[PDB]
Parts: C-alpha cells; structure tokens; sequence
RNA sequence: UCGGCCUCCGAACGGUAAGAGCCUAGCAUGUAGAACUGGUU
C-alpha cells in the first residue's frame, strides 16, 4: 500500500503548506533541531549540560557520579 | 506487576440539563483520551461544546466512572436528579459510603468500583440508589426548578480587572468587577466537592434549609387539633378525609371558611405528627394550599 | 570575537588520590593520581 | 529590494508600478519586524496576510476593474510573488469578492469542517458582539 | 463550491513564526513545547526531503515548496527532484568542464574552512542578511549561439 | 626475446558508592463552583 506521509499531514488542520528559497528552509530545519534539542535537554533537567550550535554537546562544570 | 487502571473510552456524556443548555441543535466536540480524571486521575474521553450563545465553553472534568459513581454530572459536579452538591444529599440520604484519599487506594478503589460496574448492567449508580428511595424530606424545598444558566457565563477578564484589556468588547470575558476575595464561599476545592467535606456552598445551603420550618409543627401542648391555613371554601373535609386516611385513623376533620381553617386531629399522636408535617407548606389539595399550624 | 574551542571534556583525575591522597588501585589505577585545584578549560571560558 | 528569482528583463509598464508594490513590501518588512510581545499569540501574524490581500488587490485593480496594464506583466508579478494566483481565482467567483484569506473558507482547518464566521453575512449574524476573526482579524468579509 | 484544496500562503507567514518562538524561552509559547518536542520523531524524514533538493551548481536560488507545522516545529520539503536524465547528465557535464579549466586557470585555489560558522555564533537570520542581497553567480558553462543552439 | 591479484581502520558500559530531607530551580493547570426573605382557636 502506498500511504503518502505528507499527504496525511496535509490533510489535518496542523499543517500548512507555502513556496519558499531553500537557504531559509535549511536554516529553519538547522534552527528547530537545535531548539528542541534543548528542549529535550532542559525535559531531562539537564541544566549542566549544553549544546553549541554545531551540535557539540559539552558539560558546563565537572560532573558528580549522579549528574 | 500487571495491575494499572484501564482508560474509560465512551461515548455518551451524562450531563445536567442546565449544563447541557436550551438550544436542541448542539454541535459537539470529542476527544478519545484527551485529558485526565479530576478525581481519580485517569485518562477519559473528554467532551467540548458551547451551551449556547455567550457561555463558556464547557467540557467534561471528571471521568465517567466517578460521574457513574456518585451520580453526579461531569461538569457541574451536582446531582442529576436536584441539582444538588452531593455533600448535601449525602446529609440527606446517607454519609457512610466514604472514598479513601490516597492516591493508590483511590485508584485501588476506583479499579475494583470500574471492574463492578462493567461485571453489572452497566448504568447504575450502586446500592447508594437502593438507600435513594427515601426521597422528599427537605431535598425538594431548596431544589431548583429553573435552569440556572448564569454559571455558565464566561469567566472575568484579569487585564479588565487591572483596566488594560485592550480588546474592549471584542473580548469574550466578562468586564464586570469579581466576587469579594475575603469571602469564605470562593475557596471551592473541586475534591472537596466531590468528597462533601466542608463545601461553603454546601454548608450555606445546610443553614438556608435548617431555617424553614416545613416539617416542624409540634405548637400545642399535646393536642392533636391543628389548623391548616390557606385551604378555605376551594378545600373541603372530604379532601382533609382523604389525606388522613393515609394516616389511619383520624379523631376530627373539618374545614371552616370563616377563618379559612382545616381543623384536623388524629387519636394516634405519630399520625398527627405526620398529618401535621405533611400540610406544612406542603400539601395542595383542590386548587388549595394549606399551612399547619397551631389551631 | 568568538573563540569556540572543541575540548575534551573526560578530565580523568582519580577522585580518591585527589582528596585523600590514597588509592585503593595503586598502580592500576585507571585515571592519573594528582593533587591540584587548578579550574579545567571549560570551567575558565563559562567563567 | 526585492532579489528577482528570474533575473531576466521586466515588462514595459513595470516602472510606473514598481514604487507602489515596494512600500508596500517595505509594509511588509515592517510585519516581519514588530515585536510580538504585547498582542497576542494569534494577533502578530493579523497584519500580514491583510497587507498581503492588499498587495493582491493592487494587481487585481490593475487588471481587471480597470484592464490599465498587460497580461504578461500580470504573470510576472504573480511568478515574482506579489500576487496570489489562488486569491485572485477566488475573487472572480460570485460570492467570494472580498475574501480575507484563503485559510478563512478551508473546511479542513475547523473544527466541524465548516467556514470562518467572517464569512456569514453582516445580517444574518442573529448572535450580536463585535466579530474579528482569528485567522486573519477579518470583520464580516462578505 | 463541493470541497476546496488547501492553498498556499506567503512565506512572511512561516518567517513570522519562525521568527517568534524564539530558543522557547518566552512563556507566552509554553503550550506549544511538547509538540516541538514530537518532532524528534520526524526529523529524519525532514533531513531526507530538505538533502534531496540542495540546489545544484548551475542554480544560484531554488525555490521549493514547504509543509510546515503550524506552531513552526518542523518544516518539511514537500517535493520530489524530478530531472531529465540526458539534461542532467550534460548539466553536469558542463559542470566537469568548467571546473576542470577553472582549476587549470587558478592560481591559488583556496579551501573554504570547516565549520563555517563558531559555536558560539549564532545561526543568521534569513530576512537580516540573505533576503536583500544579490546572489553570486553560478558556474554555467556558455554555449555556441550557432552549434549549442 | 611473454602479467595483472594489496584485509585492517571506533565508540558506550565496564571505577571514581548508595540513601536522606530541608528553602531553592525547572515543569504541569489556564480548571468545576458562588442558590441566600411570606399562612387563621
Ligand atoms: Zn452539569
Ligand atoms: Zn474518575
Ligand atoms: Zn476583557
Ligand atoms: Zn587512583
Ligand atoms: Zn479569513
Ligand atoms: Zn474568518
Ligand atoms: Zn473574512
């Protein structure tokens, strides 16, 4: 069976649809995964941890054996 | 390790007529498990409508096991046949049926409550309906008859309360000042409520009831004669016979239009308490109602 | 400005020769043995 | 200003409208910069697709109510993105003239599959209350 | 009107969004945050679509078309890159030309440095710095007016 | 005037106890509800 993904996300009232430059597009999909990276991260209550930017993950202080 | 509480998934909400709002046309929304029980915390399927024109936007709170319970509606937390918090029918009928509070006995208890009701027909509030048939002792005095439709209006808006809701009338809150904050009445746990543990709306009702004498009676010094006032020529003997024939036996009934009077007098005092209790603002016979009083 | 520099962030000290002086490894312990309070490179570019 | 995706020549009568389209996207940058931080989370995106109506209105009264400038530099403006092609083909049908948007008539995004209450019509409202619509802050669109 | 498709509406919509909710961090945008968090279970799916359609090295801007998630947690490309197979093929064939004589020609090819951007830079806004600048050009071999007609 | 054959390739756990509770963060909800006084021996 084929079962289009997209098709069935456009049919809901959650999703919209636009014509954009591909630069903004790749820009936008770099900067939601990073947001929500963290966002993942700050679920966990992992304040002490820290992603870059570059998805470099990286410890702010020295770590207990619990943390 | 393979007991958890299984999720009410149903169609069909058991609402209050006064909740459910006046037009016969009503447009409804449902989610399968979209919220959590109020009560007993379990995921339900959770009703959306709008009563009317200017309401609220009311939905379900509690889940169907609960409502199916305490026979309760699913929003309005009152009882569906009087239109009553349930700490005040449990005055009235019966306090002994409890519900423990913490949390794994509550759903304990509300598994084992859901595992009963689903082994039984299906719609019936227990034996707590069973112990329900003794009705009309006061409970019917202090009903409404009316739906009370201002408790669904729309809630306050906080930026008017601090005179910044730039909507003006475009925003659907109400722009009117709020209820005193110093006043007992506003605490409102929505457990407490459901429990009947020292609800204020509860306890201000007790004492609007306790303050009608409608069952009193008892103002002669052992004389079974008392006069039923506002009966008149439109009520005769033969009416004032026939309800206390129900009583047994009655020593004298007579009615007078001169003073507009039914004198009536039983030669058992317990059927004249109760001949006296039920014409106390309560009885209306022949177009006529009468008021029991001392004669 | 930025001088973003990808470190490793495993400071691999035995916790027990640094506030004690003692190991119960010895020689076979997996992390260096040293006695220092001196801040790590992550430490000094968050501060 | 606006980058042109085409990069080739523009038609004749582009330079006597190409002043107009540009403040007017330069109104547009203005909903691209204002803070959201007062009105609301459904109020800060009310400008734009007003303001994008706007721009459609220009090109249609261009082209239509007064037929003052070209076919094929009416095609250029709708591939340069400053018109919509699907508001215009809704605007030429009978009851949808003054449509806000093209998100106000879609059956999908509602919740009981009907329109926005922007399009019943002004006397036949029976309900009172000032009306703005949370799509696009539409008051009676038709 | 039987049923009506969904349309598109301008990207200053999507940019909007996009350009609010910015790192989560206002309170205004709470109710939106376990949404932007289901995302992890799409995309996969949305660095497939966005890696199929990077320009090519003849296109200096290419436009595509985006399904997008109201709240602005994701954005997919929503499109297939259909190409004629002996277009594409003498595409880059030119491309293979052109590069050949242009590092015959260089003289001091220079490596773009890897990353571009710091760690600690934050990434650029598209309207601020890449939506009113003209674009370099491309590499685009030029034909014969008479034999590449 | 007489030959070509070419594996690999790095990360986690495995060590720097566990419990505890006092104020503290982060995060969830945007809720259900406000009933009040009248009859003759
Ligand atoms: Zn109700
Ligand atoms: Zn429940
Ligand atoms: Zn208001
Ligand atoms: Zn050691
Ligand atoms: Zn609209
Ligand atoms: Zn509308
Ligand atoms: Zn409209």
């Amino acid at each position: 069976k084929k079962r289009y993904l997209f098709r069935s996300f456009k049919a809901t009232k959650f999703f919209q649809s636009t014509k954009l430059d591909w630069v903004e597009v790749g820009l936008q999909v770099c900067r939601q995964g990073y947001n929500m990276l963290n966002l993942l991260i700050h679920r966990k209550n992992l304040n002490y941890l820290h992603l870059d930017y570059n998805f470099n993950l990286k410890p702010v202080k020295t770590l207990t054996t619990k943390e | 390790t393979y007991n958890r509480q299984n999720w009410e998934d149903a169609d069909f909400p058991i609402l209050c007529q006064t909740c459910l709002g006046e037009n016969p046309y009503i447009r409804m929304t449902k989610e399968k498990y979209g919220k959590e029980c109020k009560i007993c915390a379990r995921p339900f399927t959770v009703f959306r409508w709008c009563p009317g024109v200017r309401m609220r936007f009311k939905k379900t709170e509690v889940c169907q096991t609960c409502s199916k319970l305490k026979n309760v509606c699913q929003t309005c937390l009152l009882d569906l046949e009087y239109g009553l918090p349930i700490q005040v029918r449990d005055a009235g009928l019966s306090f002994k049926d409890d519900m423990p509070k913490s949390d794994v006995n509550k759903e304990y208890y509300t598994q084992n409550m859901e595992r009963e009701i689903s082994n039984s027909d299906g719609t019936r509030p227990v034996g707590m309906l069973g112990k329900a048939t003794s009705t009309s002792d006061m409970l019917l005095k202090l009903a409404r008859t009316t739906p009370y439709y201002k408790r669904n209006r729309p809630h306050i808006c906080s930026f008017w309360v601090k005179g910044e809701c730039k909507r003006g009338e475009e925003c659907p809150y109400r722009h009117e000042k709020p209820t005193d904050p110093d006043d007992p009445l506003a605490d409102q746990n929505i457990k407490d409520r459901y429990y009947g543990i020292n609800d204020p709306v509860a306890d201000k009702l007790l004492k609007r009831a306790s303050t009608m004498p409608r069952l009193d009676p008892p103002e002669d010094k052992t004389i079974t004669t008392l006069y039923v006032g506002g009966l008149g020529d439109t009520i005769t003997e033969t009416d004032l016979r026939n309800h206390f024939y129900q009583f047994g036996e009655i020593r004298t009934i007579t009615v007078v239009q001169r003073q507009q009077c039914a004198f009536i007098q039983f030669a058992t005092r317990q059927a004249a308490e109760v001949a006296a209790e039920k014409s106390f603002n309560k009885l209306i016979v022949n177009g006529r109602r009468l008021n029991v009083k001392w004669g | 400005l930025r001088a973003t520099v990808r470190w490793d962030y495993q400071p691999d000290i035995c916790k027990d020769y640094k506030e004690t002086g003692f190991c119960g490894f010895g020689d076979s312990c997996k992390f260096l043995h040293d006695r220092s309070d001196y801040k790590h490179g992550w430490q000094i570019e968050r501060e | 200003p606006k980058v042109k995706r085409s990069r080739k020549a523009p038609p004749d009568g582009w330079e006597l409208i190409e002043p107009t389209l540009d403040e007017l996207d330069q109104k547009m940058r203005e909903a691209e910069t204002e803070p959201h931080e007062g009105k609301r989370k459904v109020e800060s995106l009310w400008p734009i697709f007003r303001i994008h109506h706007q721009k459609t209105r220009y090109i249609f009264d261009l082209f239509y109510k007064r037929k003052a400038i070209s076919r094929e530099l009416y095609e250029y403006c709708i591939k340069e993105g400053y018109a919509d092609k699907n508001l215009i083909a809704k605007w030429k049908k009978q009851g949808y003239e003054n449509l806000c948007c093209l998100r106000c008539i879609q059956t999908r995004d509602t919740n009981f599959g009907t329109n926005c209450i922007c399009r019943v019509p002004k006397s036949k409202l029976e309900v009172g209350r000032i009306i703005e619509c949370t799509h696009c802050g539409c008051r009676g669109c038709s | 009107f039987v049923d009506a498709q969904k349309e598109d509406m301008p990207p200053e919509h999507v940019r909007k969004i996009i350009r609010d909710h910015g790192d989560m961090t206002n309170r205004k945008f709470r109710h939106d945050k376990r949404v932007y968090l289901g995302a992890l279970k799409y995309m996969p799916h949305a660095v497939l679509k966005l890696l199929e359609n990077m320009p090519m090295p003849w296109e200096q801007i290419r436009d595509v078309p985006v399904l997008y998630h109201i709240t602005g947690a994701i954005s997919f490309v929503n499109e297939i890159p259909w190409v004629i197979e002996p277009v594409y093929i003498s595409q880059w064939g030119s491309m293979w030309i052109m590069m050949r004589r242009e590092k015959r020609d260089r003289r001091h090819f220079k490596r773009m440095r890897f990353p571009p951007f710091d760690d600690e830079e934050p990434p650029l806004d598209y309207a601020d710095n890449i939506l009113d600048v003209e674009p370099l050009e491309a590499i685009q071999l030029e034909l014969d007016p008479e034999e590449d007609a």
